[PDB]
């Protein structure tokens, strides 16, 4: 409960800040980053976003647009 | 053969460089730097969830005749203090053999997956470049980045400039 | 035309461990290590701690006056002593079972500060005082706020027995003290008999302590004692207390509430107004790495501590331009 | 005409994790981790348990009346307690030692009970009986099996003085206690002074003990108390007792063995006529294999307990139709 | 290049999926599977040999002034129990590394024992299949799968029809 | 001494219940087995001696014949 | 392809053997040789470094009533030996196979080194030896070795020879 | 004209095992498993030991006669009892906290006996001197050499009031014991009155003791007792006695250094001239491997103990000719 | 300091003992050694030197003439 609410506004906020990303799903255990371009801004965001999640209890699955 | 990575390729992991008569430049290989990510992402929900949250560790205190407790006790922190130092540094190499080896699997695969869409209609170098005996405009490039490249079609020309090669 | 197969360069300068290889570079990197903190104390949770400025765990719990401040406080995340809590027991002497008291606390999380048996009318027939230069305040002989010292009221010390029934749902801890005096003239002179006990008792309690009197080295500038004695009582249980003399009464006693995650921790650092999830002696982390190496004892949910110095783990490709 | 390189492939859906893959379905993969049991007490090679039904270490040792049929057990492979094992000391008072008993009794594996002092003889100047309500049985006031309450006879109760010495090859384990009444009536009432003293020695043992007389909240109905002593007689040794009142004498001792592999646990569970060669208090545990994750606590050869919910090594290929 | 397994080899591990004017079907490698089974069985017994068997564990007790040894112990039972989930899940998930690569290896190796054996008699498929130019009989195909495929007696038959074609 | 007349009761019983084993010898701190074809009930059989020799202190080696 | 090691190359670890009409004899592969026994070495390093001195750990005396505490202590004491006993036996295991993995992956990639410098005019023997078709003096072979081989120098008369084979 | 690739090959017969494979034979391999010692006791970093030859801690620090060589000593690196080590307390009775001296002594690693109390001066209306039978030695009443056993002089035991004021910059380690005969009779005899008090004081220590008269088994012929007691002063510490009888009186006392890597080992093995960095008591251990598997205790900079019976580790190829 | 002198006599001493060894640098946290052929002595003499190096804090890195 809790920490899928700080998940989803962590995910809205790089959502907004990372220009490379299109979306970032926090649902049901799993977030789903739709990544349009791998770059070191982008892995970098990505890393942060795994390592957020983790302790949290979701696993992250990242999909190339 | 492939010796160093390229700069200027600023946009996914993994990809291809590529020039011909209509132009130049570099693209990823979307599925190998998904997939090679998607790796990377389990490696570190390994490395993070199997450690458990370090809850309230404040020490204990003992009078002057407690002291084979207290010893006790200071063994008990220094022995879990050296498995779990050892435990970490042990897991960092381990992991980073196995996400090292996984790079250097991806790209050979990658390599592989190139040479067999090609057979022998290009020249294979030991530098981990092909070099086509038919002209490969950009249709044939994408078609080659993707894995649908049509090797029938360009059959005819390979073989005659390979021969006059 | 050609097509090459190739992977990722950078400016990265990111180095990393293997078995066989080492200071490898590689294009991007994850510090799996927290090294760095607010340095701050902060509210765990968006509880402040308890400060223990001037006094210890003993100078609390005893009330003495130097940390008078501290009766006013009801709840707490964790318990700060600091590396000069050198304000314990004003008065001389040895605080039986003090470390179990210490471990009993760390998990306590809020009190209830009510006076056990009031001063007025509990000893209507002794003398309610106690004021002592060990224990000094503002320049006037003074003594323990949760501790009142009984002495011979009118030539005489009757029989003391009194007891306290617990109407509370939670357990009271009760703390007392005997007085050891230096010499049989002191002891004369304060219970007007040279053989008095102090008895206690409850459903899972039963003691007997008896004075000593013997010339001592001074400490404090006292040649006496006064040993220090506490217990918990169950929910519904009834405490008994019954001297003769060298009772040193309680006064105020705690309903203590349990929690979890609580604990004592002596940290040089000040409070601020930032709020954790995690504190350390040194500082407040904030981050979600799995190890760190800031120090050893932290409260709340904080990451494993190592001895390491860097833990980076490869998120990328061999950076080799 | 063709040859083909490949590898089989079945319609298992068993499911493995790596460190770089998740849900890796495998054409077959072996369990290390035991999670069934068979849900009830068993014998462990092939020796039955003790099951204190009613009763937990204290009440079986001191014998109080409410699991007298315990009396008949002499071997066992482990200790049996069950949640509800309420009837300790029937009368109430602090049990000195008692978790070190327990220690100790965790690995006996086999006792002989018999009378060290005779009740008829061994007291021809002292009142030998004890039933109190505390401990009522069947309606009537009762009192321990293993130990004799002795009082004053004829209106006095003069100086105890008896010894016993260790004829047996194993330890003997002898357990006393000492009354404490509530009010000094009853002191004057049962042994006819008001200072009386216990006192029991041997070749590495000296203890005296003291009554201690004060108003006690009630427990059980009784406002007095009896502290619980015991002591082991090395092999060759002698125990003297000597007291002037308030002595519960010993009456029961116990020859103890000496094995290994023995426990204490508190099971819910029922007792069964399967053997086996580990056990849980959830139940007996019937595989060889390396983790388990049924509980913490085992007894005899049983797997390493992990907090893990699977453990599944692969030992065949990837399942990939 | 293997792109999954076969549902109807019911026998092996690792084997032959072959066909010509004779017949066809399924066999196993008889070597290679029992070398993987060694291997798999070598993996077990490191696995629990090495675990030590857990003997009497039961509790103590701890009386209400003895809080900090009963806390002691907890935290030495806590510790050790985490330290041996950590050890537990890290050696599976090291072990399952460890057997799938071998058999992605054994595969491998046995692709590369049959190319070694046939040379330049066979077309190779970039699907894990072998196409011989020559007509390759029960005979060819059993010696081909015992590795004693007798190369140059199909040396000038598959010549001959690789130039055909 | 115990451990081997167990493991021998086992092993008899193995080799009269799996048709698809020739033979299984225990001997001399391993058992050696002599499996005619590897299936799928093969595997699972040979796997259990596996995990039953453990903590016996003998070693399993599978000759295919 | 390499079955079993050289017993008469006495020095190094990895290298050639080879034979023309002016001499035969082996000789090392420094480069090779070195990047492996600085890998070793490393290995070594990270196996020995990461364990800490053990320093003065005497045992403590306890008395007939604790026996509790007695217990616990050597409860700590078994608990830190299997746990130590567990980490040593598997670290030797994993470095192990590491170890053998690396000096096979080491032979691998001096006979892909050979086989790059040789191109095509060499014909590549399955069991870790390549066989010129040109005639290959001593220079040719101390130019194979350190990797500097004169591919088009030799590309005729191995082109004619091939043919005539 | 060829040229092969390969690899080294030797007549090496070491063997390795991984996970997939047992008994790999290789052409190098290095044994990271200890197992091989000097068989002697060594100078740990050039200091010798301090042998306890014949007696214990509890005979060498209360310098019972039988090893009487021992108070010459004033240094060492560690200490050294025998697996005989027997002559312990040469009087029967319990050394309180024995086992707390033992740890504390431990780290000592170095100390000063002085005369605490000067026999001919300290005590000049009481009878030094306390030859027992149990303590016998060279087949003559003797006593220990660090204790003074005082009792009355000229029909009477004077109180007994003496003190010592910590003038050393170390803690002075203070050892002396009080006296519980078998009977009433002997406490008349040597102390002239039948309760006696025994009080010793400091700024950090408040203990009263009371002799406890009863009829014991022997021990060494003995049916009394003598309770070992101790003490630290902190560097600027004053120590009081005060004893009213039954006062085994210090005599000397240890002025303790405090020192690293000090500890207490039962040992069998021969004292010899050779130096180590490493001890066990099994021998001395001269080699720089991670692992050993001689034994769990050790004293110095040693390789960690583990179970294991070899750690072979690859630093060459597989040996296949 | 002391590590440092222990590992250089214990240098001086392998330079001398094995002539396959041209030199052996002992400097700032690492043992420079400079092999003329590699054979099983000198292997031998430069696994012992690194496990002497180990615990003494310096690395060792084999250069080959
Ligand atoms: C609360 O804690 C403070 C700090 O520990 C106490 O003040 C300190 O008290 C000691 C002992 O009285 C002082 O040391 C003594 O100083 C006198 C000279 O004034 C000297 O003759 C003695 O030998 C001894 O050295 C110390 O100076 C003093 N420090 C300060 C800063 O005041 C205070 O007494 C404690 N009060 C209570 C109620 O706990
Ligand atoms: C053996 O154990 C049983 C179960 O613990 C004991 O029976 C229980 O005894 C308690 C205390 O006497 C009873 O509680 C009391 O009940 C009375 C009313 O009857 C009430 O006035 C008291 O305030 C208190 O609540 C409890 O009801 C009773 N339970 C049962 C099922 O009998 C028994 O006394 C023990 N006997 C021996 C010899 O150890
Ligand atoms: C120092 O240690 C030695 C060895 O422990 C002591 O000598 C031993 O003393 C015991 C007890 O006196 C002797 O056992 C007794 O022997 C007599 C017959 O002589 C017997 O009647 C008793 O029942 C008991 O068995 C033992 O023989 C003797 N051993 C030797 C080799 O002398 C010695 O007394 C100790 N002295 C001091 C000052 O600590
Ligand atoms: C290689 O790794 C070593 C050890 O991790 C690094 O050692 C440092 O080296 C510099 C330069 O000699 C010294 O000033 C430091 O004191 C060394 N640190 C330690 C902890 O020994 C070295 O810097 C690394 N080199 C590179 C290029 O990354
Ligand atoms: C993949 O693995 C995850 C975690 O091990 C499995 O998670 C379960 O997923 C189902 C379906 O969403 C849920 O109902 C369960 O609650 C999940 N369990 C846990 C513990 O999270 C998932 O089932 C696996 N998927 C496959 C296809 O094997
Ligand atoms: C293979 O490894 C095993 C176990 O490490 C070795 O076992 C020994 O075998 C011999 C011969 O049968 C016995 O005499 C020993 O008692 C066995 N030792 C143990 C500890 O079981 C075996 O020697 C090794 N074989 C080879 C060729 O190295
Ligand atoms: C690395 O390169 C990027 C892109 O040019 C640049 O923005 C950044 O400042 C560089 N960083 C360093 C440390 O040179
Ligand atoms: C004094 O003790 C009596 C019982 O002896 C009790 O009834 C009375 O309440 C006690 N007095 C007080 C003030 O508690
Ligand atoms: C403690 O804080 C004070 C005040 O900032 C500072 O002077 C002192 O150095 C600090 N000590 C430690 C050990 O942090
Ligand atoms: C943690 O640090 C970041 C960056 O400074 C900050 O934005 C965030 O508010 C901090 N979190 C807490 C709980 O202080
Ligand atoms: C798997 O296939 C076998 C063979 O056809 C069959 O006997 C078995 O019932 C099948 N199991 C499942 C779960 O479909
Ligand atoms: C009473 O004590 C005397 C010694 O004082 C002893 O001889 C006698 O045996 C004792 N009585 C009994 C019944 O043990
Ligand atoms: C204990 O057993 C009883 C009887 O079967 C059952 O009602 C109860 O739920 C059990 N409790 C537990 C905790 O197993
Ligand atoms: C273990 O379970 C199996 C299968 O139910 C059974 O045949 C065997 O007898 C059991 N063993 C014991 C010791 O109960
Ligand atoms: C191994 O071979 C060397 C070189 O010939 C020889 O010196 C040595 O004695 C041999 N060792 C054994 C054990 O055969
Ligand atoms: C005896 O005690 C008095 C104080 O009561 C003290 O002044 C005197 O020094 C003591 N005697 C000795 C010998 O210490
Ligand atoms: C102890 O040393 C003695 C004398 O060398 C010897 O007889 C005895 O066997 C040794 N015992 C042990 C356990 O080493
Ligand atoms: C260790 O052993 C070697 C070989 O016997 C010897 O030369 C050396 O002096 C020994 N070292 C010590 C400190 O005894």
């Amino acid at each position: 409960m809790e920490k899928e609410k700080e998940l989803k506004e962590y995910a809205e906020k790089i959502k907004k800040e990372i220009g490379d990303i299109e979306s970032v799903e926090v649902k049901d255990g799993k977030i789903l980053v739709k990544a349009k371009k791998i770059t070191d801004k982008t892995v970098d965001a990505i890393m942060k976003l795994t390592v957020k999640a983790a302790r949290l209890g979701f696993k992250v699955e990242v999909e190339l647009v | 053969f492939i010796e160093g990575g390229w700069t200027g390729m600023i946009d996914g992991w993994y990809g291809y460089h590529w020039q011909n008569e209509q132009g130049s430049g570099y693209a990823a290989d979307q599925k190998s730097t998904q997939n090679a990510i998607n790796g990377i992402t389990n490696i570190v929900n390994s490395v993070i969830e199997k450690m458990n949250t370090q809850f309230t560790a404040v020490g204990k205190e003992f009078n002057n005749l407690e002291k084979r407790m207290e010893n006790l006790n200071k063994k008990v922190d220094d022995g879990f203090l050296d498995i779990w130092t050892y435990n970490a540094e042990l897991l960092v190499l381990l992991i980073n053999e196995r996400t090292l080896d996984f790079h250097d699997s991806n790209v050979k695969n990658l390599y592989e997956k190139v040479k067999n869409q090609l057979r022998n209609n290009a020249k294979e170098i030991g530098n981990g470049c092909f070099e086509f005996y038919h002209k490969c405009n950009n249709e044939c490039m994408e078609s080659v980045k993707n894995g649908t490249y049509d090797y029938p079609k360009y059959s005819e020309e390979s073989k005659l400039n390979r021969e006059k090669i | 035309d050609t097509i090459c197969i190739g992977y990722h360069a950078n400016n990265s300068t990111d180095t990393v461990d293997t078995v066989l290889e080492k200071n490898v570079t590689v294009t991007h990197s994850v510090n799996l290590l927290e090294d760095s903190h607010n340095g701050k104390l902060c509210r765990l949770k968006g509880i402040a701690p308890l400060q223990l400025g001037k006094c210890n765990i003993a100078g609390w719990i005893l009330g003495n006056p130097e940390c008078e401040s501290l009766l006013s406080e009801r709840s707490w995340s964790y318990i700060v002593e600091t590396p000069n809590s050198e304000n314990g027991t004003c008065f001389p002497g040895d605080f039986i079972d003090y470390e179990e008291l210490r471990e009993q606390l760390s998990s306590v999380s809020s009190f209830e500060r009510f006076e056990i048996f009031s001063k007025e009318s509990s000893w209507p027939k002794h003398t309610t005082g106690g004021v002592t230069a060990a224990c000094s305040h503002a320049g006037k002989s003074s003594f323990y706020r949760n501790l009142l010292w009984l002495t011979e009221k009118d030539g005489s010390y009757p029989n003391l027995n009194n007891s306290y029934v617990n109407k509370k749902g939670k357990e009271v801890l009760v703390l007392w003290g005997v007085h050891h005096p230096s010499n049989i003239k002191d002891q004369q002179t304060l219970y007007q008999k040279e053989n008095a006990y102090v008895s206690v008792v409850s459903s899972n309690y039963n003691r007997r302590f008896t004075p000593e009197i013997a010339e001592r080295p001074k400490v404090r500038g006292q040649a006496g004692r006064i040993n220090y004695y506490w217990t918990l009582l169950k929910p519904g249980d009834t405490i008994m207390f019954e001297a003769n003399g060298n009772l040193i009464a309680p006064w105020y006693a705690f309903a203590l509430s349990r929690g979890f995650g609580s604990g004592i921790i002596t940290s040089n650092a000040s409070m601020h107004e930032c709020d954790t999830k995690c504190q350390t002696p040194q500082g407040a982390i904030n981050s979600s790495l799995p190890f760190q190496n800031i120090h050893p004892i932290t409260i709340g949910e904080c990451p494993k501590y190592v001895r390491s110095t860097k833990l980076r783990m490869v998120t990328g490709l061999r950076n080799i331009p």
